[PDB]
């Protein structure tokens, strides 16, 4: 699934929002970088914990 | 007082259970087990229901034998995890 | 729903109130409802399932969804979980494999298939009892022909409406 | 490996507090969209800083 | 002495019915506690508004997802607790009434609130002697003396207005009879109560509103009342509507129908004619 | 210091009301980090008179 | 050496109270614990019957639904468009339903105070009673206006300068007849949300049409009303589709009866001509500031409950009045009282009256413009 | 819409749209554009063709 960032935490999860307005603390798949990630991105999320999968 | 029945079929079963329970040991005569029901109208509905241990000599026929404890017991059992029921009365296997 | 729904003290007044009752016949596993889908393994199952496999030898699950159907649907079903620390010996042996290949049929419920790390699927027949099976019909088949079979044996305005 | 360690982390929805309660915490929070609820926090909290 | 001795055995039959009804009480009362430890523990409940209460002892329930639902059993409530448009705590699971709830309130009304009580004592002001009568005898005589305005039989009165040049201090006379009095002291901006959607106003000034009367000692603050007073305009192809009718939320809730006597209003701005007589 | 940017224009928005919650959330963010700067430019668009 | 009836009583009482609010508080909980079990149900309305067994609901909540009775609904009953129940699970018709209430309505409807009756204003007796005689006589002898046979009137509109009392006469009519004040104050209907206004529109003209007779009032129209625009800010859409809701069914083709509606505004002027015309609104009806005798009236009317002596030159007071309103006096009784606790002189003294005076002609030093006349 | 037999697109009155399969019950002149149609439960497929109605 695809979301949308609002701010990062350093503890390897940040906050993100779904498409109607649900919003997760969510942890990365830790091979693409989160230099990468800014706020206001659209990401790759999960569905089973809805982790922050990639970069889109 | 009682206008008509509508009994399924589960707590039928539910007297052939205790029959196999019976027919395996010293059967004296038959069984008396309790009819639970779910009394609406003057119609009348059973959901479920249970038996109770019984025997009885053929002498002058008033020695016959029922468990008052543990039937209030599996009432207050039965009656707390479904509200809806309560006794109704008793069943017996022989036709006559 | 837990773990903890086993109320040790019903335990005791239920299982002696059976034992005086007509057997005191032992325990084969446990059951439990899902109606809000289609009847897959919660968490809770295997956050019991050690507890039941503690308390029991199988310890064989129950899954329903009581909105099914009328007549058709066999909607139970039964499990067991095979345990991680035989992840070096092959997965599911069944000696034979035949009847369990002759109860891999459906490949049913694709989640639970999706579930199969560690989950199989048994066999339940629905089983003869000669001394209910007979009697059954008799209930059924001689209380639905005419009730009394004395009865109906409506008719004058299915004219125009047939017609 | 840290990522399937991370299957048994938490998904933490964040939420949105209306009001306490007296003597006991019984948080009254709507989470923005969904509804409002009467919720209890976990045991894991500073009690005061919610 | 056998009636005493009968009497005196049935006082021990007296107390094995005492031990009758510790028993049907304990017992009873244990198992009740139990299915109330059943149904109650359940800590996530769904808060809603009640519609209406039937009685064919029935009431409906509109969940704050927006939806519906009938129950014909009220739950573990009291028919008198129950007045139209209630948040009753009800389980997600069994949708029973299981709480009552106290407050109704948004958070920007909470935050509206003054506790930080600042320091300003009238020997900071200098020189404007009237002024301070003024509102001292509108405002404190009507708040420890409404038995002097009630033997002399009028009423207290119903507002005052601060106005004139942007420097002769406004905010001061705010902060100082808030420092000195002791009433439930309560503020209010213009701007933030005009909201980007349309009716959010109304909302916000009868919340405050309510707030502000469910604690009777109640002065009310209004800071720039011309941002949303404004002589209003009959015209065509442009017009901005929302801030007429937060005002006039503002007035109708304010006076003519529905009077409340326990408002105190002190409201500031620096222009005049701006506004709507 | 935190030093904060400010365009005179960032108040010029669509919807009614909008830069009252730029304002709020321009003190919010001055509030809690302390000993800052707030720079506004070109403020004849925030407005000349009344 | 016969006390131990007393203490076998005394035990036996303690016991015995004990026993019965002790079994009382058993009862209350087994009450309470047996309607623990219950389910609720699902509120939707009938759309149509489709057969003898098929009806077709919408519930407010989403989708369409097709289902059946259970054995006893008496399916005559179902008329298109009652409100019914409906299982969760099963989802089929459990009990047909009486009608919603919407109790937005309830807190305009039961939140009438107590006031004074039409006695207590004054000066302004053509609108008393012809207010009376267009609304009190065709809901009370409408033969005198069928014997004519001539439509009786439906709407009336309040209007004149600010602070004339336009609410207070509508209050003292809440007052008069006491029947069924559905004082809408108009401004607290648009929360945010789409349709919901039209929903409370429609759920109000319902409750009128049934509670045969109700009374319209809708204060401070001209936030709702407005004119008509060149399509400028978007809420204004659903701003003239919420007014275009009262300008439809206030008419309709199913024509109202019984129902009266009370209008008051600040400026006329500004009305929409839609909502301007006769038919809604039958004939304006204008107050307008008190005269000399009408100053005289209103005064003496404050001036009852007002501990003074007898010095009052009335005239003199009223001869210093000047147009001036409701309240203007009201504020001259008021700020007399606060002049005779200035000074602390426990009466009111004739002077503190021409004090107050001045600070009205003070206080209205800085208002104009008080002729909206509409149309 | 229909893509062909056996096939089609409706949308729901949950506001949400469905590929969905269509019953041989059904006579194919039933369609035309729009018709209040009957769906199922579970798998939320078509079942039946209403008469003009809602
Ligand atoms: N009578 C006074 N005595 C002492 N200090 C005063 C007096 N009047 C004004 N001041 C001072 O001047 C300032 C005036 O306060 P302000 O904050 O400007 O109030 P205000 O903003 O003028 O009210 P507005 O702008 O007309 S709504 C205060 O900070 C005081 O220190
Ligand atoms: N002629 C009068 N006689 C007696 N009391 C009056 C009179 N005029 C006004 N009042 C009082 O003053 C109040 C003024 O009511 P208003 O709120 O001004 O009516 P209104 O229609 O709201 O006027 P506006 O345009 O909103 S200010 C009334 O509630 C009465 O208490
Ligand atoms: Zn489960």
């Amino acid at each position: 699934s695809v979301g949308t960032l609002e701010e990062i935490i350093d503890d390897n999860h940040a906050i993100v929002s779904t498409s109607v307005g649900s919003e997760h603390y969510v942890s990365i798949l830790s091979f693409v970088d989160k230099d990468l990630l800014e706020p206001g991105c659209s990401v790759l999320l999960n569905h089973k914990v809805h982790a922050v999968i990639g970069v889109l | 007082a009682v206008q008509k029945v509508v009994v399924h079929p589960l707590v039928l079963l539910s007297v052939v259970d205790h029959f196999n329970r019976i027919g395996k040991v010293g059967n004296q005569k038959r069984v008396v087990g309790v009819l639970l029901g779910s009394w609406q109208k003057k119609v009348l509905d059973v959901s479920n229901s249970f038996a109770v241990p019984f025997d009885e000599d053929d002498k002058d026929d008033s020695v016959w034998f029922l468990d008052h404890d543990y039937l209030e017991n599996m009432y207050g059992m039965f009656k707390k995890v479904n509200a809806r029921e309560r006794i109704v009365g008793w069943y017996h296997t022989g036709p006559k | 729903v837990s773990v903890e729904a086993v109320d040790p003290v019903f335990q005791a007044k239920m299982l002696d109130m059976l034992k005086q009752t007509g057997r005191p016949e032992m325990v084969v596993g446990w059951y439990h409802s899902h109606p809000g889908f289609g009847c897959w393994l919660s968490g809770v199952d295997i956050n019991t399932q050690q507890s039941f496999e503690a308390l029991s030898e199988r310890a064989v699950a129950v899954v329903v969804d009581p909105i099914q159907s009328v007549k058709g649907k066999v909607v139970i079903d039964a499990f067991r979980l095979i345990n991680a620390n035989m992840m070096v010996l092959g997965h599911e042996p069944r000696q034979t494999t035949s009847n369990l290949g002759h109860l891999n049929k459906p490949s049913i419920q694709a989640l639970i298939h999706g579930l199969n790390r560690h989950y199989y699927s048994i066999t339940i027949n629905y089983r003869k009892n000669e001394l209910e099976q007979k009697m059954l019909l008799n209930l059924h088949k001689k209380s639905w022909m005419e009730g009394l079979t004395l009865q109906d044996y409506v008719v004058k305005e299915m004219l125009e409406l047939a017609k | 490996q840290t990522l399937q360690s991370e299957q048994p982390l938490q998904v933490a929805r964040c939420t949105k507090i209306i009001n306490a309660d007296s003597e006991d915490p019984k948080y009254i929070i709507n989470v923005k969209q969904f509804a409002k609820f009467v919720v209890d926090l976990s045991d894991q909290v500073a009690p005061t800083d919610i | 002495r056998t009636r005493l001795l009968d009497s005196e055995i049935k006082i021990m039959k007296s107390e094995v019915l005492r031990v009758t009804h510790e028993l049907q009480a304990m017992k009873d009362k244990i198992k009740e506690n139990s299915e109330k430890i059943k149904v109650n523990k359940t800590l996530p409940y769904l808060v809603s508004n009640v519609i209406e209460l039937l009685d064919v002892k029935c009431a409906v329930i509109k969940t704050s997802t927006r939806q519906t639902y009938f129950l014909p059993v009220i739950g573990l409530v009291d028919a008198e607790k129950l007045k139209p448009g209630d948040l009753v705590g009800v389980n997600k699971d069994s949708y029973l009434i299981l709480e009552t709830l106290p407050t109704e309130y948004d958070s920007r009304v909470k935050a509206m609130e003054v506790d930080e009580r600042p320091t300003e004592q009238y020997s900071d002001i200098g020189g404007l002697d009237k002024q301070i009568q003024e509102l001292v005898e509108a405002i404190v005589l009507p708040m420890n003396h409404k038995e002097k305005f009630e033997n002399l039989g009028i009423q207290p009165p119903k507002g005052v207005l601060m106005y004139g040049p942007p420097g002769t201090g406004k905010t001061l006379l705010a902060r100082a009879c808030a420092a000195q009095t002791k009433a439930t002291f309560l503020k209010l901006a213009g701007p933030q109560l005009v909201q980007m959607f349309i009716g959010d106003g109304a909302k916000l000034v009868r919340d405050a509103f309510a707030l502000a009367k469910e604690k009777a000692p109640s002065i009310i603050f209004i800071d720039e009342l011309d941002a949303i007073g404004t002589k209003r305009f009959d015209s065509e192809k442009a017009g901005d509507r929302e801030v007429q009718r937060t005002m006039l939320e503002l007035l109708n809730q304010l006076d003519g129908f529905q009077p409340n006597t326990q408002v105190k209003v002190i409201a500031a701005t620096n222009r005049v004619d701006i506004l709507d007589p | 210091a935190c030093f904060i940017r400010v365009i005179g224009s960032e108040l010029v928005q669509k919807y009614v009301g909008e830069g009252a919650r730029m304002v709020r959330e321009l003190f919010e963010m001055a509030r809690t980090k302390k000993a800052c700067l707030i720079f506004f430019d070109e403020i004849d668009a925030i407005g000349g008179a009344r | 050496k016969l006390l131990e009836h007393k203490e076998i009583d005394g035990r036996l009482k303690e016991l015995r109270e004990q026993l019965k609010e002790l079994t009382k508080q058993y009862e209350k909980s087994e009450n309470d614990l047996k309607a623990l079990q219950s389910v609720g149900q699902i509120v939707g309305e009938v759309l149509k019957q489709l057969t003898e067994e098929k009806f077709i609901v919408k519930a407010t909540n989403g989708p369409r639904y097709v289902v059946g009775c259970r054995r006893q609904l008496d399916k005559s009953k179902l008329k298109p468009g009652t409100r019914v129940a409906l299982d969760m699970t099963t989802l089929t018709i459990m009990r047909y339903l009486p009608r919603e209430v919407d109790p937005l309505v309830y807190n305009m409807s039961h939140e009438d105070p107590g006031n004074v009756s039409y006695s207590e204003i004054g000066g302004l007796s053509e609108q008393i009673r012809e207010l009376r005689e267009v609304i009190e006589l065709p809901l009370t002898n409408p033969e005198l206006f069928q014997r004519v046979g001539i439509i009786p009137p439906k709407g009336c509109l309040l209007y004149g300068p600010p602070g004339t009392g336009k609410t207070l006469l509508a209050r003292a009519v809440a007052s008069q007849l006491d029947c069924n004040f559905l004082k809408v104050v108009s401004s607290s209907i648009v929360d945010k949300y789409i349709g919901e206004s039209a929903r409370l529109i429609r759920e109000m003209f319902n409750y009128a049409r049934d509670h045969q007779p109700c009374i319209i009032f809708m204060d401070e129209i001209d936030a709702i009303g407005g004119r008509r625009f060149s399509e400028g800010t978007s809420a204004d859409r659903e701003i003239q589709r919420t007014l275009m809701e009262l300008l439809n069914q206030m008419d309709g083709f199913d024509t109202l009866h019984r129902v009266k509606m009370i209008m008051a505004t600040n400026r006329p002027d500004t009305l929409d001509p839609a909502l301007l015309r006769p038919g809604r609104l039958d004939r304006k009806i204008h107050i307008d500031l008190p005269n000399e005798q009408a100053r005289l009236d209103i005064l003496k009317i404050h001036a009852g409950p007002i501990t003074k002596h007898g010095e009052i030159d009335y005239e003199a007071i009223v001869k210093l009045s000047d147009g001036f309103n409701g309240a203007d006096l009201r504020n001259v009784c008021t700020e007399a009282g606060m002049f005779a606790i200035r000074a602390d002189h426990d009466f009111v003294v004739q002077e503190d009256f021409m004090k107050a005076v001045r600070k009205v002609a003070d206080s209205k030093k800085l208002e104009s413009k008080l002729d909206y006349k509409p149309v | 819409e229909a893509v062909d037999q056996n096939t089609a697109i409706v949308g729901s009155t949950t506001g949400s749209n469905y590929y969905v399969r269509i019953l041989s019950t059904i006579d194919r002149e039933l369609l035309k554009p729009n018709a209040s149609v009957a769906l199922h439960k579970h798998s939320n497929a078509l079942v039946d063709v209403l008469p003009p109605e809602a």
